């Protein structure tokens, strides 16, 4: 299972 | 290797868009947009979809696993119960976009646990009067995890202890008291 923060999400957004 | 490869996600997601015309049926103006496995391309259709807010009354976002469609009538969906969000008049301002947002993020990112696989999706309902999110689970009997997805899902929103969110199954929703409440 592949889990990711919330954290980690927002800096994807570029 | 770690350069030049998308982040996968744990499932594939697919995000289907609702309009009500009184002229058809229910289930037709329930209508997909796309599909993505990836955190690239979840961000690549939300940043060019509009926000929740900004929809026009009457329509509703829904984001559910690849295989589940956004209805009772589905297999998982059956049996399977709602952890429903009410939001009044003024909250259509921050909220709603936040607070969908945040639900989003709860759903790809599996962090629910163990208990991911029982979720099957969301939705946001677009109302004149009132604005409505929810999460669905696969089964209500599982208390033992539904419990555990709404307390998550309360913590990851940020609501006080003195809002308590609901959760009803679709057999109640179809034909209204909570099961269980955080
Ligand atoms: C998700 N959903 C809401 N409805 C109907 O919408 C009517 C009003 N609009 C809505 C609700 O109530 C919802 O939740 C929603 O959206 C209700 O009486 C439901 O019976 C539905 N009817 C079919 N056949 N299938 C659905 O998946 C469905």
């Amino acid at each position: 299972r592949i889990i990711y923060d919330r954290k980690f999400l927002m800096e994807c957004r570029n | 290797p770690e350069h030049y490869i998308k982040h996968p996600l744990q499932n594939r997601w697919a995000l289907w868009f609702f309009k009500n015309d009184k002229s058809k049926t229910w289930q037709a103006n329930l209508r997909l947009i796309s599909k993505f496995d990836t955190v690239e391309d979840f961000w690549a259709l939300y940043n060019h979809i509009q926000l929740s807010s900004n929809l026009m009354p009457g329509c509703d976002y829904s984001l559910f696993k690849d295989g589940i469609e956004p209805m009772w009538e589905d297999e998982k969906n059956k049996r399977g119960g709602r952890w429903l969000i009410t939001l009044n008049k003024q909250q259509r301002r921050s909220d709603l976009d936040r607070f969908w947002l945040e639900t989003l993020l709860c759903l790809i990112g599996e962090s629910f646990d163990d208990y991911s696989d029982d979720v099957c999706g969301a939705v946001v309902n677009v109302r004149a009067k009132g604005d409505k999110i929810a999460i669905w689970t696969t089964e209500c009997e599982n208390r033992e995890a539904v419990t555990h997805i709404g307390r998550v899902y309360k913590e990851r929103l940020g609501l006080p202890p003195k809002i308590v969110i609901g959760y009803q199954s679709h057999a109640d929703t179809a034909t209204t008291k909570n099961r269980f409440v955080v």
